């Protein structure tokens, strides 16, 4: 813009810092020459010649110095206007005393080739500037070669040397535009890249423990870098020995949080799970998941510790600590059940939807019951606790209400689009070179010979067939046929730039030799003239700045150096040192030129791939990390928590549903190492319940979490839209719906199973709940409400391979259409009787 | 770090699931690998090998609606003695008990018996074993290495081999074939090297121990087909070993038991002509192999896709030379497919 690229010039300050200098170094090589040639060939009768050039180099020497100031900032390009203005005082000072016989066109044109494009290279003038200066400096300059048939070649070759020069120009500075904005914008993506690894980092330290993170933290295996993006699907479990288990919950839990506005239940219940949070991270601990009123923890599986059980039990009286302070902060009549095992565990991660780090064993299920044989104020730990435990406490009798148990209390600007502009600008420029090599004839109509005419021809038609092959190469007609653009760029690939590019190069220069068989000094104004033409035709070969500086510099050398040195050797008398002296600064100068952008264009090219490559990985960074945030919470919940802190949110009306697979218990024996292969069949199956739920229309339903066995998913929440065409029971009925496709879908899993069956049932409720979150820094989506426990007592006693209905879905899927028998009124907790009704018939 | 070093050689080894139908012959082939390549209980089990065998056979007599009697009624105090020790777990094995299955095995119901015990259930083994009886009343000469071969030994439980042939890693496991051991199977599909299939020969007039109700060689055709269609079996080319040929070979000498008869797919059958044969040799003894080889590859026809092949090779577990030969060909091939992807 403004700002911006002004910064730029001012970071990019010495580089044109640096190659001014050596510009200037360039001034002083001339001044050198100037010093040689005035030295010692001849002019030994006035030595007015070598003041303003000795001035001129102490203004080298001493603008060196005068290089490093600091009253510098907004001079130096002025200061370069100073250097010109020198420039031209001396070369305009110096051209006149003439016209006395003997210097001719070569000399003074030589001059202010030198100046115009020691000027438009570098000396880094603005557009206007720079422009009307080199125009009146070259008007004034050849009135200075007066005092219409050869002066209107002379006007041609100062207005062809100034299109070529401004061409020069503009594709200078856009290089240096867009060079800077490549590096800009991967100066920004780099850093936006690291912080957001940052993000993702966040995201897998708040669902998982060190170790499989680290392992994902490497890409220690590509398996699980072509898991993000047949056979067995990949999980890690490990089987792992002499850990122990420690279960917490609140006992009489049914009428507690009766009168709770789903924020105080989250005030008082976050708060004691805070207070949990900062006893396990002081305790050094492995909590897992919260069960509804169920909060858990175990000792040590990815470190087996020491003294483990001893951290396990004194970790629990901490928990006995926070319901006794906790309880007397809030003063109110609550307890909680500890129940404490030791034994080995199988544990890892099933699934691959809202999955989480689990544990597994019938261990576990000693601690569940030893909570369900459980009684308040001290610790309920088993024999294998105690048969080690140091003895150091209170052991007491855990005996039966009715297994050898204890209790312990205490104790723009594009490649081949700039092509086209060097070549159509080089072919229009090259149009009026060969006008001009033949329109000088105003005293002749006609060339001599017809030799002459076949250059042109061959070479204008080749031209003419590179300009319509490129421009409809890139204008994108695609009318006819394009195949034939294919079949023949198919062909020319890096080299062919080369060849084709020394093709258009070298053919101006044989059309300027389009005069250089026969005579040619008859009139001597045709030699001086073919010679001034010759070295200014030389000058286009820079214009594929694209390719290499010792290929093009050295062929520019030797199609610039052949036939005007051996044509001055076949015989007019003293011209040499002179003409091909300055031959020699013309040869260096565009040698080190060209060489200078062909190194700025490749650096244009390095800048533009390094930062493609960053941008792709900032890319696979968003999908990998955004892709954990799809992964872990819901929706239109991180909608709310995506930009602050808190989540509480009331629900009037929703469904939801129970699966309990039955028969994994006697399916389950541990005869091998570990018996893990079972958990690889049961998560094939988990994972094919996650298949299911990838539908688009089956897209409106949220899963909640995995429970052992128990599967367990939700709606009613997706339609956060007062759409116009959404039913108000509808993902109740199509939840339904997909209820008997998950019922085929396990009858196509024992399809596949062999002389086996699974049985499995599911139970349904719609009513009020409650939307939550729970952790801090490491988190849970959950749901509660009395609804939850209606379906949970439901499916708990449940009947297989059937739906269970409530009564009240019993009132509404009627008339959404679906049939039913009354089973009867069982038994439910906190309601007395409830009115039974199935689906199958 | 050792976990690249030590995940490369758990690449290079060589894992061979090898299921099958019940009591077929794969712990027999596991014994004869433990000859080739690589200490009491074996009168004990031989014994009740024998137990079972004669009070099965004797309580099994009168068992048969077609009336088979004793041609020697003179030893019924042998056969109230078979029937006195006929359920207990315990014996002692007295030689006056050797006179006792010596004296059945010198009638002549038995003998006929043995060509029909087919009709029910009973060991395919003791042709041998009433023999070896006859000699082995004391076994202070230890038994052989074929008296290995012809233990048997009910197989369920997942146990495992690791021995080398010529740097070659071998790590197999025997898996049993009952019904209600099946459930045990999908623990051994996790991406195993091959798969090698054996069934019976002679299971053409026979039944299995679940039912008593349907033939075994249909229970091994409904077995390849729920293992061949799978959706995690593709990718496992299975060499199919089709065991006891020589058993099919003297009931082809009987000639008293036709498949024909049972499946008539063999009854317009016809020989096939791209066959390699074997010296001295029955075409009919040919027809038959032939035609259970092609009644199992018509049910590889069905399906595949270029993804799992199916390698029809021929062996019994009384030649050396055969597991010799075939199992080096087998070598070959999981070289092959050890080194597929
Ligand atoms: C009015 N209903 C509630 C309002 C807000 C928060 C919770 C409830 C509620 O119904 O809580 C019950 C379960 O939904 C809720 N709940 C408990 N565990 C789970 C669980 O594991 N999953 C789900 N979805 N809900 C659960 O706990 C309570 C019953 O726990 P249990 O039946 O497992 O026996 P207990 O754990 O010993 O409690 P108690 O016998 O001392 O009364
Ligand atoms: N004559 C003869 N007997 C055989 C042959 N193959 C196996 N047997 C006998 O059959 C008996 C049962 O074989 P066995 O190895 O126990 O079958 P298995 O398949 O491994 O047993 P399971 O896993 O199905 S329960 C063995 O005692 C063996 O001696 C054979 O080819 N010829
Ligand atoms: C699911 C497999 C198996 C055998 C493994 C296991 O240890 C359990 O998942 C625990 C203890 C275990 O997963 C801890 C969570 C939870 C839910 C409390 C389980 C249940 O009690 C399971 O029993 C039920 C009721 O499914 C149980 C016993 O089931
Ligand atoms: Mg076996
Ligand atoms: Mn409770
Ligand atoms: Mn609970």
């Amino acid at each position: 813009s403004v700002n911006l690229e002004e910064a730029c010039m001012e970071r990019c300050f010495p580089q044109t810092q640096r190659r001014f200098r050596y510009a200037l170094f360039y001034i002083g090589f001339a001044c050198l020459l100037w010093s040689i040639y005035f030295g010692v060939h001849m002019k030994s009768k006035l030595i007015v010649m070598v003041a303003p050039a000795l001035c001129f180099l102490v203004v080298c020497v001493g603008f060196f110095l005068f290089t490093f100031t600091k009253l510098y900032a907004r001079h130096y390009v002025w200061t370069s206007l100073v250097l010109t203005l020198l420039v031209f005082a001396l070369t305009l000072a110096a051209q006149f005393q003439v016209l006395t016989p003997c210097l001719s066109q070569v000399g003074s044109f030589s001059m202010c080739i030198e100046v115009l494009f020691l000027l438009y290279t570098v000396m880094h003038l603005p557009l206007y500037l720079s422009l009307i200066l080199g125009v009146a400096y070259s008007v004034l300059f050849e009135t200075f070669g007066y005092h219409h048939w050869e002066l209107l070649s002379r006007a041609l070759l100062h207005l062809c040397i100034h299109a070529i020069g401004i061409h020069l120009f503009i594709m200078s500075q856009v290089r240096s535009r867009s060079t800077f904005l490549k590096v800009g914008q991967s100066i920004m993506h780099g850093k936006d890249l690291e912080v957001e690894k940052a993000l993702k980092e966040r995201m897998i330290h708040s669902v998982m423990p060190r170790i499989i993170a680290d392992d994902l933290m490497k890409q220690g295996d590509e398996e699980s870098e072509n898991s993000v993006k047949i056979a067995f699907r990949p999980f890690k479990m490990q089987q792992i020995e002499e850990v122990s288990i420690l279960f917490a919950d609140i006992v009489g839990f049914t009428k507690m949080s009766a009168n709770k506005s789903a924020h105080a239940l989250v005030g008082l219940l976050n708060d004691l799970f805070g207070r949990f949070d900062r006893l396990c991270e002081e305790t050094k601990c492995e909590k897992i998941s919260t069960l509804g009123d169920c909060y858990y923890c175990v000792a040590g599986c990815p470190e087996p510790r020491a003294d483990h059980a001893y951290c396990c039990i004194e970790m629990g009286l901490g928990m006995i600590r926070a319901i006794e302070q906790f309880c007397q902060e809030k003063k109110e009549m609550v307890n909680m059940r500890v129940g404490v095992h030791t034994g080995t565990v199988l544990c890892g991660i099933l699934g691959m939807r809202r999955f989480k780090f689990d544990v597994w064993s019938n261990d576990v299920n000693l601690a569940n019951l030893m909570e369900q044989l459980g009684v308040a104020g001290k610790v309920h730990i088993s024999e294998a606790t105690a048969k080690y435990l140091d003895d150091r406490y209170e052991m007491e009798d855990g005996k039966v209400t009715e297994l050898k148990t204890y209790l312990i209390a205490g104790q723009f600007a594009s490649a081949t689009f700039s092509s086209l502009l060097d070549v159509l600008l080089s072919t229009t420029v090259f149009l009026i070179l060969s006008i001009t090599c033949f329109l000088r004839y105003g005293a002749a109509s006609t060339p001599p010979p017809p030799a002459a005419l076949a250059v042109f021809g061959a070479a204008l038609l080749l031209e003419i067939l590179s300009l319509v092959v490129s421009v409809r190469m890139v204008f994108f007609l695609e009318d006819v046929m394009t195949c034939t653009k294919r079949l023949l760029e198919w062909i020319a690939g890096w080299l062919p730039r080369h060849f084709i590019g020394a093709i258009l190069v070298s053919l101006p220069a044989l059309a300027v030799y389009s005069h250089v068989t026969s005579e040619f000094e008859t009139n001597i104004h045709s030699t001086m003239f073919t010679g001034s033409a010759v070295l200014t035709a030389v000058v286009q070969y820079c214009n594929f700045c694209q390719l290499s500086s010792w290929m093009r510099s050295s062929l520019a050398t030797v199609v610039g150096a052949g036939p005007l040195l051996l044509l001055l050797y076949v015989s007019a008398s003293l011209i040499g040192q002179e003409v091909i002296l300055v031959f020699f600064l013309l040869l260096l100068l565009v040698w080190f030129l060209n060489r200078e952008f062909e190194v700025s264009y490749r650096l244009h090219y390095h800048g533009d791939v390094e930062a493609d490559l960053h941008r792709t990985k900032i890319q696979s960074m968003r999908d990998q990390a955004d892709w954990l945030l799809r992964n872990i919470i819901p929706y239109h919940v991180a909608e709310q928590l995506k930009v602050s802190q808190t989540y509480s949110k009331n629900h009037d009306s929703g469904g939801v549903i129970f699966a309990s697979i039955v028969n994994f218990s006697e399916f389950y024996e541990e005869n091998y190492e570990g018996g893990k292969e079972c958990y690889r069949v049961l998560n094939e199956l988990i994972g094919d319940f996650d298949e299911l739920l990838s539908k688009p229309d089956y897209s409106s339903i949220e899963k909640i979490k995995t429970i052992g066995a128990t599967y367990m998913a939700a709606s009613g929440l997706n339609a956060t839209q007062c759409r116009d065409g959404s039913h108000p029971q509808e993902h109740l009925q199509i939840l339904f719906e997909f209820a008997k496709e998950m019922m085929r879908v396990v009858d196509d899993f024992n399809n596949n199973m062999l002389w086996f069956n699974f049985k499995l049932r599911v139970g349904f409720n719609h009513g009020p709940l409650t939307a939550g979150v729970i952790g801090t820094t490491k988190l849970l989506y959950d749901i509660w409400g009395d609804t939850v426990n209606i379906a949970s007592r439901m499916d708990t006693t449940g009947v297989e391979c059937r739906i269970q209905v409530s009564e009240e879905s019993y009132r509404v899927l009627s008339k959404m259409g679906y049939e039913f028998d009354y089973r009867g009124t069982v038994n439910v907790k906190g309601k007395g009787q409830m009115k039974t009704y199935l689906y199958p018939k | 770090k050792q976990l690249q070093k030590d995940k490369q050689v758990y690449r290079a080894t060589h894992r061979l699931l090898l299921l099958g139908a019940g009591e077929s012959g794969k712990s027999t082939i596991v014994k004869q690998m433990r000859i080739l390549h690589v200490k009491a209980t074996k009168v004990q089990d031989i014994k009740n090998n024998l137990k079972e065998a004669i009070e099965t056979i004797v309580a099994a007599m009168s068992n048969l609606v077609p009336p088979v009697e004793l041609a020697n009624p003179e030893n019924q105090f042998r056969v109230d003695y078979i029937l006195s020790v006929m359920n207990v777990p315990d014996f002692d094995f007295p030689p006056e008990f050797y006179e006792h299955a010596k004296a059945l095995w010198e009638d002549e119901g038995v003998r006929a018996c043995y060509e029909r015990s087919n009709e029910y259930q009973l060991i395919d083994c003791a042709q041998y074993f009433l023999d070896k009886i006859d000699v082995i009343k004391q076994d202070d000469y230890v038994p052989s290495d074929q008296d290995l071969l012809r233990c048997r030994v009910l197989t369920s439980g997942i146990f495992e081999t690791k021995f080398q042939v010529d740097k070659v890693n071998f790590h197999m496991f025997d898996v049993g074939g009952q019904r209600d051991e099946r459930r045990k199977w999908i623990q051994c599909f996790n991406d195993v090297t091959a798969i090698i299939f054996v069934v019976a020969s002679s299971s053409y007039n026979m039944v299995i121990r679940e039912d008593n109700q349907t033939n075994r060689l249909q229970e091994a055709l409904n077995l390849f087909k729920s293992i061949w269609n799978n959706r995690w079996l593709r990718t496992i080319s299975v060499i199919l070993f089709l065991n006891k040929q020589d058993l099919l070979a003297e009931k082809v000498l009987a000639g008293k038991s036709k498949i024909e008869d049972y499946f008539p797919e063999f009854a317009r059958y016809t020989t096939p002509e791209d066959a390699t044969p074997e010296p001295g040799e029955d075409p009919r003894v040919t027809r038959a192999k032939y035609f259970i080889r092609d009644e199992f590859l018509r049910i590889s026809t069905a399906s595949g896709d270029g993804r799992h092949y199916c390698y029809p090779h021929f062996t019994c577990a009384v030649d050396t030379e055969n597991i010799r030969r075939v199992f080096n060909d087998c070598r070959d091939i999981i070289q092959r497919m050890h080194l597929r992807q």
